[PDB]
RNA sequence: UCAGACCUCAGAUCAGACGCGGCGACCCGCUGAAUUUAAGCAUAUUACUAAGCGGAGGAAAAGAAACUAACCAGGAUUCCCCCAGUAACGGCGAGUGAAGAGGGAAGAGCCCAGCGCCGAAUCCCCGCCCGCGGGCGCGGGACGUGUGGCGUACGGG
RNA sequence: UCUAAGGCUAAAUACCGGCACGAGACCGAUAGCGGACAAGUACCGUAAGGGAAAGUUGAAAAGAACUUUGAAGAGAGAGUU
RNA sequence: UGGUAGUAGCAAAUAUUCAAACGAGAACUUUGAAGGCCGAAGUGGAGAAGGGUUCCAUGUGAACAGCAGUUGAACAUGGGUCAGUCGGUCCUAAGAGAUGGGCGAGCGCCGUUCGGAAGGGCGGCCGAUCGAAAGGGA
RNA sequence: GACUCUUAGCGGUGGAUCACUCGGCUCGUGCGUCGAUGAAGAACGCAGCUAGCUGCGAGAAUUAGUGUGAAUUGCAGGACAGAUCAUCGACACUUCGAACGCACCUUGCGGCCCCGGGCCCGGGGCCACGCCUGUCUGAGGGUCGCU
């Protein structure tokens, strides 16, 4: 079982798969209780962490797809939009920081500082 | 001497980045000389101890000529075990004494796709 | 397990301080 | 009017220095106050200015001018993004207004020697720390 | 008393869970330094409060 | 009398588990903590006790986010993207 | 009650009459579900491992 | 070329020892707030205390 | 006004944003003691300190003169050295106490309102359309109870 | 001599908290942080708070098989080093 | 860590005895018998507050249970609390406490009607909410 | 000679002393980053055998990605042939808490929308307050107009 397999499959053939695994986890808890073997013990493990691998594909699919679907949109769910800090998503933006009025565009333009050389 | 400052000298900080090593990184440091017919087949002085390993014991209790094949590599322990080196204990039953890497020779490595990768590199420079 | 001794003991044995903070007229006549 | 001093039936226990309840004045001058209070009530707005508007025997009014500084007629335009910074976080509770400004005692001069250093206690920290050298 | 309430069965559940000694395959391993449970308790010497 | 008399009509708590702090301190008829001030908005810190504030202050417990954004912070806070695949 | 009987009902594909529950003093719940009459409480228990 | 060296302000002095004055038999020695602790009664504040 | 406009003031789980708490070493605004010293003690001192409250940032604050000076003049602020335990303050008792100049670190200067010229020449929002920005609307608003350009004491047009 | 009652502005500066480092004429388990350890832990107080003790087998568990006395602890041999 | 010192002490509420069993081991356990006590404002049978697994079964006899213990509220391993109709939940009691408003440098405080307060089906209510396991309550 | 006294050997009690040090303290340097996109703190739960510590969140002693390249290890096991570890840009992240439907000493009491099953049950998304702009619905001879 790999996550790099699961990308291909489509969501029913994971869910089918997700269920196959969730009614063996079932048979394995109770196999735990009626004394059962260690064979079987150890399998309880690996059928959580492989339940753990379909659901993460199935979350990182329909994220993607989300994210795809709200490319280039004014308005984003909120575990869409980037989560830098607090502090960083209330700043200007890049074009609001580069924004100079008319008046000191004249003033960059005409008076900025020239390259220049001292003999002594 | 040290002229790094990226680097430290602190007897207190070199043995707690040696003893809370991880995994990866106590391979490196449990490292092993290569044999004389080795080291100048490869061009390389010592490589990381494996498994499959077949190693001389060079110092200790059970130094000798006799090659032997590791069978574990406790990195935990910072310790290897040989097929050969190993005691009796009081019930009858044998236990592998535990030899350090850099005590040992490697007169045979375990060569598969990753380990020719790494000789390569290291006679490379 | 052949530390029984202890290990039962462990959970009736309370901490004591080191010192335990504990909470005549005599005027004769004839002056 | 004054600032009470708000101790329990106005007995200040300490020497006669500070027996006085009655004839005490708040460092802050009543319009700071306004915009304090103005400013506290509109968290996401930061006080720009204010100036009196009235005055009575018991109520003094002022209206205090604020900006939203997420507005985008405030974030686009360059003369008033220096206010939506987060430097400028409730310049009332801290004196930065025209008005709060005004009761540091800060200036140019023979006048203002006692906020020389930016505030007064920066200025009173530097003239009572001990400057102890190496090689002194 | 009889008349709990669920945060306080709760947490009389989670403080009966801890009550049980150190499993003795603790002890065996490498740099095993706990001889006992030190953090047991009794219910008639050491009373929770809460 | 004042001794072992009275402390057997010892039997009604006065403070409970609190929902903020988790302190056995929240008083029940005042219905206020005397731990963290609950539930007023604002935590019950002083000066005055620097053995209390660095009891309950950030990183003597768990920081489920701090310890990420710590983390987050020596790449720059990258979002977006994934690293190079094989 | 009504989740416990509703997934009783799709893992094993039986019948429940009522469900009696109550939460252990370590912290678990015990549900005590009853089939119904047509139902053997022993052909289910060998069916899914527990006798 | 050489190094400060100091020992850390709050050492001996992050405690609330209050000395329990005369007439216990001690020796008026600031002594630790009493509890369930052994260090409950032992001086904390002089130089001659451990 | 095809009879409604405006002003003022409400409601909403309206559309879209923001504020709250933590930390608080450093920093800003308030508040505010007494131990202690004066061999008592009351002003003074402790101290414009601790504790208390509010507000931030990686720095903060301050900052481009309603300044210093009295010179042959200096030229924003901050910090260091010096001035100086000096001028001065003080039951002129105990004690407290700077600044100009001078030498360095670092150096960067600027923007409005008002005034009067320019057909509000200005801006937000929605939708659509392009590669977070752009055009488009015979779209909805804000705004003349004043937006934008020029322009600020070194003058300016 | 400046032009108050409007605003903005980096650098030199501060940093006992935090994060990551380098170092020491420092301390060396009654010392140095309370805390070299399951330490703000055990424990105490209704509470605010108070707050410890406790580091070292060996190079390698090779941690003493087996025999024997005793119900057993605990011993005698044997054995490891 | 000593002398003290194998000393003080193991003395409130009448009282035990015989036989047997288990067991290395019995004044103390268990069964039987006898003799007694509590004498229904109990040394009986059930709850509340509080305790929190102390409940039950089996096993251990090392530490603890101030003698002993084959026993235990000790220790170790498992088990045990099943509700429409018992209570919580619902109601307001003294109270407590938001909103408007007022105050306050400020965290906040005062305040319980006092403001365009009806989100229902023509509307009166006047005060959100919390507050009883002994009140009310199918 | 019992007892007693002194000295020494040995054995006990006890822990000093010495050696050891993944710790502390101090100094210096570079960064100097929290939160309604749910913070700090707290609760509870999670491992085959797991109490504490530590790490995690019902995907629970970790998933994916990437680097590394044969271990982890107390024991069992075959899950495991990309093991393991590190890193961390993907995903996930229970309850309480500024904590936000109303309340909380209660796992109490609601409302709206949608979906599935048989009004009931289950699931999903929403309903704190203050405030900014805009929208909508309004209010009052407050100022005018039209009647
Ligand atoms: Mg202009
Ligand atoms: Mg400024
Ligand atoms: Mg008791
Ligand atoms: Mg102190
Ligand atoms: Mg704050
Ligand atoms: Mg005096
Ligand atoms: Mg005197
Ligand atoms: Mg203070
Ligand atoms: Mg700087
Ligand atoms: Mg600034
Ligand atoms: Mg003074
Ligand atoms: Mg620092
Ligand atoms: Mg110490
Ligand atoms: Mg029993
Ligand atoms: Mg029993
Ligand atoms: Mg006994
Ligand atoms: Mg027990
Ligand atoms: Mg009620
Ligand atoms: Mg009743
Ligand atoms: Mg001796
Ligand atoms: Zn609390």
């Amino acid at each position: 079982i790999k996550a790099r397999d699961l990308r291909g499959k489509k969501k029913e053939e994971l869910l089918k798969q997700l269920d196959d695994l969730k009614v063996e986890l079932s048979q394995l808890r109770v196999a735990k209780v009626t004394g059962g073997a260690a064979s079987k013990l150890s399998k309880i493990r690996v059928v959580r962490k492989s339940i753990a691998r379909v659901l993460t594909v199935i979350n990182q699919t329909q994220k993607e797809n989300l994210r795809k679907f709200y490319k280039g949109k004014k308005y984003k769910p909120l575990d869409l939009r980037p989560k830098k800090t607090r502090a960083l998503r209330r700043r200007l933006n890049k074009h609001e920081e580069g924004l100079r009025t008319k008046k000191q565009q004249r003033k960059d333009r005409l008076y900025s500082v020239r390259k220049f050389a001292v003999k002594a | 001497m040290k002229f790094s400052p990226f680097v430290t000298s602190d007897r207190s900080k070199n043995r707690k980045r040696h003893f809370n090593a991880p995994s990866h990184v106590r391979r490196k440091i449990m490292s092993s000389p290569l044999s004389k017919e080795l080291r100048q087949k490869y061009s390389v002085r010592s490589m990381p101890i494996r498994k499959d390993d077949e190693v001389q014991v060079v110092r200790g209790h059970y130094k000798g000529q006799q090659i032997g094949k590791v069978v574990q590599v406790y990195r935990k322990k910072y310790v290897i075990y040989i097929e050969r080196v190993q005691r009796e204990k009081a019930n009858g039953t044998t236990v592998h004494v535990g030899i350090h890497p850099s005590k040992v020779v490697i007169t045979r490595l375990k060569l598969d796709k990753d380990r020719k990768k790494i000789l390569e590199r290291k006679a490379k420079s | 397990h052949d530390f029984p001794g202890e290990a039962a003991q462990i959970a009736h044995q309370k901490p004591r301080p080191t010192v335990e903070k504990i909470i005549l007229i005599q005027q004769p006549r004839r002056c | 009017g004054g600032r009470k001093r708000p101790v329990p039936k106005g007995a200040t226990y300490g020497k006669p220095v500070n027996h006085g309840i009655n004839q005490l004045k708040f460092a802050r001058s009543l319009q700071s106050v306004a915009e304090e209070r103005a400013g506290r009530h509109c968290g996401g707005l930061r006080v720009l200015a204010s100036y009196w508007v009235g005055e009575d025997s018991t109520y003094k009014f002022f209206e205090v001018i604020l900006i939203d500084t997420f507005h985008k007629a405030i974030r686009r335009n360059p003369d008033t993004q220096w206010i939506t910074k987060s430097v400028h976080k409730h310049r009332e509770m801290r004196g930065l207004t025209s008005a709060g400004k005004k009761s540091r005692g800060l200036g140019k001069g023979h006048k203002f020697h006692i906020t020389i250093g930016g505030s007064r206690r920066a200025c009173w920290k530097r003239r009572n720390t001990l400057q102890l050298h190496r090689y002194r | 008393s009889s008349h709990k309430t669920f945060k306080i069965k709760r947490f009389l559940a989670k403080k009966q869970k801890q009550n049980r000694p150190i499993p003795q395959w603790i002890r065996m391993k490498t740099g095993n330094k706990i001889r006992y449970n030190s953090k047991r308790r009794h219910w008639r010497r050491t009373k929770l409060g809460l | 009398t004042k001794g072992t008399s009275s402390f057997g009509k010892r039997r009604n708590k006065t403070h409970s588990l609190c929902r903020r702090c988790g302190s056995k301190a929240y008083h029940l008829q005042k219905s206020t903590c005397g731990k963290c001030g609950y539930p007023a908005k604002r935590k019950r810190k002083y000066n005055w006790s620097a053995k209390a504030k660095r009891r309950n202050t950030t990183g003597t417990g768990r920081m489920r986010h701090l310890k990420v954004v710590y983390r987050r912070f020596k790449n720059g806070f990258r979002e977006g993207t994934t690293p190079k695949p094989k | 009650k009504h989740q416990i009987k509703q997934a009783v009902k799709k893992l094993y594909d039986i019948d429940v009459q009522k469900v009696n529950t109550l939460i252990r003093p370590d912290g678990e719940k015990k549900a005590y579900v009853r089939l119904a009459p047509d139902y053997d409480a022993l052909d289910v228990a060998n069916k899914i491992g527990i006798i | 070329n050489r190094q400060p060296y100091a020992v850390s302000k709050l050492a001996g002095h992050q405690t609330s020892a209050e000395s329990w004055g005369t007439g216990r038999a001690v020796a008026r020695i600031p002594r630790v707030r009493g509890g369930g602790t052994h260090r409950s009664g032992q001086g904390a504040f002089g130089n001659m205390c451990r």
